[PDB]
RNA sequence: UGGAAGUCGGAAUCCGCUAAGGACUGUGUAACAACUCACCUGCCGAAUGUACUAGCCCUGAAAAUGGAUGGCGCUCAAGCGU
């Protein structure tokens, strides 16, 4: 069962992933790269 | 809203008086060693110096209290300087001679007792003497249209003088605070008055950028002082009585002479 | 931005018994069969696992893509309804005049009635009819309530907010008259 | 009844038994009714709806502002003068105006 | 046979201080006139101050026992002239109090400190004699804060 | 509002010559009224515009700016 | 009793000091709380002050 | 608003008037003879206007 | 995006943290490490942890670190490469989820003592078994729920009444006073918070503490210490029992 | 004087000090300072206001 | 201040423990209590937040016989840009 309190009461609600059109087009290895790429440039 | 007591050869506080609720505007210290205080909260406060403590606290006035007048500021201002123009040799017959001119400037029927006129924006005017009438006023000073500003006891004692905001200078009996006449003339708010030494002429600077010298036994403007080309924000009359210092927002000192 | 493929997923536990059809889901588990019509929303449905409803949207845009979190929640209801029930406790308060519920079963309809008089001293008797599949019960362990049970969220939820809204006070100051019939609990039935 | 009647109540009996998730839920819709009312209202009343909200947009901008910067008279005056209401106080003899609208008999 | 504790808010050199006592602890079966002669002849030496009092309860009477306070301690450190609490009122708490009765009334407030420190301790005790507005060595509290903090100014270890 | 069972009275798209010359008259009037208004301005322009540059999610700017610096340094060895 | 949380001589200094606004009425001093403490039990000083 | 509120006083009838310290019954006397809802709480000043 | 959720502005005088706070606890850790002989960590898991305040307080000689459990295990170093000092690294494996690092002087019987000694009846958090079967008796509430009986029982205060009422309780305000059913407890049954051996959630621990209910304890369970002169790891019996990373 | 009392009294304590939810107003302002001038007060304000009703009465 | 404990007011607004916590963001109390927010830690898991600019769309003011993109009608247009 779930233990934490749901806000408005409908207990039944699953618990919901963040909405994300854009998952999984890049990786977190390379948008750290980018990232050194970006600062460095900037 | 403190006043603070400082030993000017060490630069330390001995003293705070705090009570006021509002901004002290005014401060004056007497020669029976009491510090009296008018404040924006309305009123007027006499406190013991040599201790600290509250004495007097007077709440009559119904607006700010802009200025406070003792009846022996100018023997205290001056101390045991004179007309002879020598001073004594030591200290002590110095100290002597000073408070026997305060003495003698602030003897009621033969007991010293200094009296205290409180200026207000309630267009009104308090007059107390707190050795004998303890907290009841003198007399209530009513006749001003408008604020009064500043306020002033002759150096003889037998008059005060005072200035308004409704271009006015008026003249009071100092013993039972009784109106006596209305010096007009100005046209723009009186800001400051000085009595001469020999209680005859009173000065006033206002904000028409004028000075005018008036005669109060007669009742009269004795001389008019034009020059300034701004206000005139404060007015000093030397204690010999040579010299007139005035200065506003004209930034330049202007001494007057006969 | 049109994305090329958006997916989601819904779990079945192994006692449900699921077929859609031109999208129309039919739920089936041991409380009963559930029914609803989706095919006002572009979606396309397969078995991507064994118990894992697939749910695929293709060259949609975001509205389009954002509508199968509402499918995937609409279903899984569904799924809940037909396993462990739903069910809405409500409580009816009164300050003078007791409030008078009375609750039947229509012979001929199958439907639940309920009957509230002496709402604020009324002589009206008010008279709400239940969605069917909803059964409504007068409480034995507490005071002043009312318990509706069923499959259907929509139904039972539905139900409750009419017996809410029928009993509304009017034309008088709402902080000092408090009465009413209000929902208290919302919860499964298992 | 007399006095705090309202309060006493309140204290003796509570709310309606809704009221603290209605209003919730109220103002948690305030937003979409706020994004309706600038799509949907008509006439003056919009109008006034845009200038109140604009007015409302500039204050909760100024107030923003000023806790940003939470961890960061003019004239010379005598002292009893200070704390009043003073003034801020900002050949050729030509006038301010010197041309204006000329007016013929006719008008 | 239990012990009921009791806190409150007393000024020293008054008998009222009971008034608002009266109501509980009659039903407990206490004499409010004699707790209050207690809780005046505990904050005699308090006089004029507002102090903190436990009242410790058993067999229906009282005893009265005043807990150290730093506000309190600093107000009294001050030494201020007396005044009628009635007719003086709106003051302000602007003298000095020396570095080394400000370490002693740290010394005193251990008891209640949760810092590791003395040092800790004295810049609570300063706090608190900033927030009551008073100086200390001539300057302010924060002053002295920050120079014991940067290391011009050495608290002694306990 | 109840405009679906109520509709009230059509606001016309269909202009009138009058209007349509009116309009283009004040639009012309408006153009020339501008066109003296910015030969007497006084407002202070700057001789040259602020450039807004190279945008940072371009890939290659890092490269670019190399490129800069390295005829910056060519042109002050030519010169 | 003195449970109010004042002195039975501060409520007969009160009753005393607004005796002249009870001119042209009647007073009727009710003394509460008998439940607690009686009249008898009070020390006859104050009875008689009271009487 | 604190005029729609204020309780309706005849000055020219029938009227006992309680009065006293804090604390000493005042309310609870007033509730145990009439109808109106004052409250009665052990805490001094719990009653801040004319009932 | 225009529809999106109005992110408030929090006109309040603290801040968030950032990189800073990172920045210091790691330059803390390693000042703290050359000062001290053992380096002990302790868990506490599933635990309100408010009591930490008093073991700092009475552990005065040592130094206690409750920070982020990444941010310290990269303060000490996941790797004899960039280990602070010898065989620090060996001690990272026990720092996973809520731990905590103890710089110590004395000697690890007398650290292992005192947590064995310290007892603390607490209020249980969502996910703990409930030990006993809690109920509130039908009639007037009180503010302890029946743990401490009537007659010495203060009613609950009657604010609690729609806190109670959102938290599932049945209660309504009768002339002031909030009552389970009728005030002269008829007509309803009592109210069980929770049964023995149920997983209590966060409504019914809410309850309990409401009441004022313990049905825990904090306990501070030390896993393992290193110790500098050997500048080697010691396990204990809790940490070779939990999961490491 | 009675031209400049009213704004004279609202400059000295303004209307959101004396009544309101903000208001800090604690003592009143009384014509009386004793008990015996207070009821001396009362009965010369009953009797000015039965003569006022019997003016008007009158009238 | 009758009472005022962060939360009727006025002015200050520091230190400790800190992982972090305002001499307090709101609810609440006669005052307390209690709850809540700022902030922090644990779970989770990969992209987000804010402000501006440019397009298209809605509002950005309307009276009075029944009517007008010329009319039907048109919605991946029979609308708009190239
Ligand atoms: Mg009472």
């Amino acid at each position: 069962k779930n233990l934490g309190m749901r806000k408005n009461g409908q207990v039944w609600l699953p618990a919901k992933k963040a909405f994300r059109p854009t998952k999984g087009l890049t990786s977190w290895e390379l948008r750290v790269k980018k990232r050194q790429e970006q600062a460095a440039m900037k | 809203c403190t006043v603070r007591i400082w030993l000017v050869n060490t630069g330390r506080t001995e003293h705070v008086l705090s009570g006021h609720k509002g901004s002290v505007s005014c401060v004056k210290w007497g020669g029976t060693d009491l510090i009296y205080t008018g404040s924006h909260d309305r009123s007027v406060r006499v406190w013991d110096a040599v201790k600290g403590t509250l004495v007097h606290n007077f709440t009559a006035h119904g607006h700010w209290v802009n200025h406070i007048a003792l009846s022996s500021d100018h023997v205290l201002r001056t101390a045991y300087h004179d007309h002879t123009k020598e001073v004594p040799g030591t200290e002590e017959e110095r100290r002597a001679k000073a408070k026997e001119r305060f003495e003698k400037a602030a003897k009621i029927k033969g007991k010293v007792a200094e009296r205290l006129v409180s200026a207000s924006d309630d267009f009104t005017m308090y007059l107390w003497d707190p050795t004998n009438n303890g907290s009841k006023p003198v007399a209530r000073l009513l006749g001003h249209q408008n604020k009064v500003n500043h306020v002033q006891f002759s150096p003889d004692g037998t008059l005060i003088a005072s200035a308004g905001w409704d271009n006015s200078t008026k003249l009071w009996n100092a013993r039972d605070g009784k109106f006596i006449k209305n010096l007009r003339g100005h046209v723009a708010p009186v800001y400051q008055c000085a009595w001469s030494a020999d209680s005859r002429l009173v000065v006033t600077g206002s904000k028409d950028c004028t000075l005018k010298v008036w005669n109060v036994r007669t009742g009269k403007l004795a001389m008019d002082l034009p020059g300034h080309e701004d206000e005139v924000y404060a007015v000093d009359w030397a204690a010999d009585g040579e010299l007139v210092a005035s200065g506003g927002k004209d930034k330049a000192v202007r001494t007057w002479r006969n | 931005m049109r994305y090329i493929h958006s997916e989601e997923t819904i779990p079945v536990p192994e006692n449900v018994k699921v077929s859609i059809k031109s999208r129309l889901v039919t739920v089936e588990g041991p409380r009963g069969k559930l029914q609803k019509d989706l095919s006002h929303i572009a979606v396309n449905f397969s078995v991507v696992k064994k118990g894992v409803i697939g749910l695929e949207i293709h060259h949609g845009s975001r509205k389009d893509v954002a509508a199968l979190r509402t499918v995937r929640t609409i279903i899984n209801n569904m799924i809940i309804g037909v396993t462990k029930g739903f069910k809405y406790k409500m409580r009816y308060v009164y300050a003078h005049f007791p409030i008078n519920v009375n609750v039947e079963k229509n012979a001929e309809t199958g439907c639940y009635e309920v009957e509230i008089r002496n709402f604020i001293g009324e002589k009206i008797v008010r008279k709400v009819v239940m969605a069917p599949g909803v059964e409504v019960e007068i409480s034995k362990a507490q005071k002043d309530e009312l318990i509706l049970s069923g499959n259907s969220l929509e139904a039972v939820s539905q139900s409750a907010a009419d017996i809410q809204q029928i009993c509304k006070v009017r034309n008088k100051d709402i902080r000092k008259f408090l009465d009413g019939i209000y929902v208290s609990e919302k919860g499964n039935i298992v | 009844p007399q006095n705090e009647y309202i309060e006493r109540h309140r204290k003796l009996h509570g709310r309606r038994l809704d009221a603290e998730e209605r209003a919730r839920k109220k103002a948690a819709r305030e937003g979409h009714k706020n994004s309706e009312n600038a799509q949907n209202l008509r006439g003056l009343r919009a109008k006034l709806y845009a200038k109140q909200r604009h007015a409302q947009k500039i204050q909760m901008r100024k107030a923003i502002k000023q806790h940003e910067e939470r961890n960061v008279p003019s004239d010379p005056i005598p002292s009893y003068l200070l704390d009043r209401a003073n003034p801020t106080t900002a050949a050729r003899f030509s006038v301010p105006i010197p041309k204006v609208r000329g007016i013929s008999e006719e008008e | 046979n239990e012990i009921k504790i009791i806190h409150l808010r007393a000024t020293g050199g008054e008998v009222g201080a009971s008034s608002a006592l009266a109501p509980k602890i009659g039903p407990l079966g206490l004499s409010p006139k004699k707790v209050g002669e207690d809780i005046a002849k505990a904050t005699a030496d308090w006089k004029g101050l507002r102090v903190t009092v436990r009242l410790t309860i058993q067999n229906r009477q009282a005893q009265v026992s005043v807990v150290p306070t730093a506000s309190a301690l600093i107000i009294r450190a001050l030494k201020e002239p007396p005044r009628d609490r009635k007719k003086e009122k709106n003051i302000k708490h602007n003298k000095s109090v020396s570095l080394d009765e400000i370490i002693e009334i740290a010394r005193t407030m251990r008891f209640k400190s949760f810092s590791k420190d003395l040092k800790g301790g004295v810049k609570e005790i300063l706090g608190t004699a900033f927030s009551v507005g008073c100086q200390v060595d001539g300057k302010s509290p924060k002053a002295i804060s920050d120079a014991i903090e940067a290391g011009e100014i050495d608290i002694p270890d306990e | 509002a109840g405009t679906i069972n109520k509709p009230k009275k059509p606001t016309s798209k269909r202009k009138t010559t009058r209007l349509r010359a009116k309009i283009s008259k004040r639009a012309a009037e408006k153009k020339r009224k501008e066109r003296k208004l910015a030969r007497k301005n006084p407002e202070w322009r700057s001789k040259l515009k602020k450039d807004p540059g190279i945008p940072n999610l371009f890939p290659y700017k890092e490269r670019l700016l190399q490129q800069i610096e390295e005829e910056r340094i060519r042109r002050k060895e030519e010169l | 009793s003195e449970q109010c949380g004042f002195s039975l001589k501060a409520q007969i200094n009160l009753f005393k000091s607004i005796k002249p606004l009870f001119a042209n009425k009647m007073v009727f001093i009710v003394l509460n709380k008998m439940d607690i403490k009686k009249f008898e039990e009070l020390d006859p000083e104050m009875q008689q002050e009271i009487n | 608003q604190h005029l729609a509120r204020l309780p309706d006083i005849n000055p020219t009838t029938r009227t006992l008037l309680v009065a006293g310290f804090p604390n000493v019954g005042k309310s609870s006397f007033v509730r145990s003879v009439t109808r109106a809802d004052t409250p009665v709480e052990p805490y001094a000043f719990t009653t801040k206007s004319l009932f | 995006p225009k529809s999106k959720r109005a992110r408030v502005y929090h006109l309040t005088q603290v801040n968030k943290k950032g990189r800073e706070a990172k920045e210091r606890l790691f330059s803390n850790i390693r000042e703290t490490i050359p000062k001290y002989q053992h380096c002990f960590v302790f868990s506490v898991d599933n635990m309100r942890n408010n009591y930490l305040k008093d073991v700092r307080h009475e552990l005065n000689d040592c130094r206690i670190f409750f920070g982020k459990t990444k941010l310290m295990a990269r303060a000490l170093g996941t790797t004899p490469e960039e280990e602070q000092a010898d065989g620090l690294h060996r001690l990272t494996r026990y720092l996973t989820g809520t731990v905590g690092l103890l710089f110590t002087n004395r000697d690890p019987a007398d650290i292992e003592s005192y947590f064995s000694n310290l007892s603390q009846v607490d209020f249980a958090r969502a996910g703990t078994v409930a030990p006993r079967t809690v109920t509130v008796p039908p009639g007037i509430v009180y503010s302890t729920g029946g743990e401490v009986p009537p007659e010495h029982d203060v009613p609950v205060s009657h604010t609690l009444e729609p806190e109670l009422r959102r938290l599932g309780m049945p209660v309504r305000m009768i002339k002031g006073k909030v009552c389970l059913g009728d005030e002269k407890g008829e007509a309803s049954e009592g109210y069980t918070i929770c049964k023995e051996g149920e997983v209590l959630d966060s409504r019914q621990t809410r309850l309990l503490k409401l009441f004022s209910i313990c049905l825990s304890e904090f306990k501070v369970s030390l896993l393992g210490y290193w110790s500098s002169a050997s500048g080697e790891v010691t396990e204990l019996e809790a940490g070779k029992t939990r999961p490491k990373r | 004087l009675k031209k400049h009392q009213a704004k004279m009294t609202i400059e000295r304590e303004p209307f959101s000090e004396t009544f309101g939810p903000k208001a800090q107003r604690k003592r009143p302002k009384l014509s009386f300072n004793t008990v015996d001038e207070l009821a001396g007060y009362s009965e010369q304000s009953l009797d000015s206001y039965h003569a006022r009703l019997e003016e008007k009465k009158l009238l």
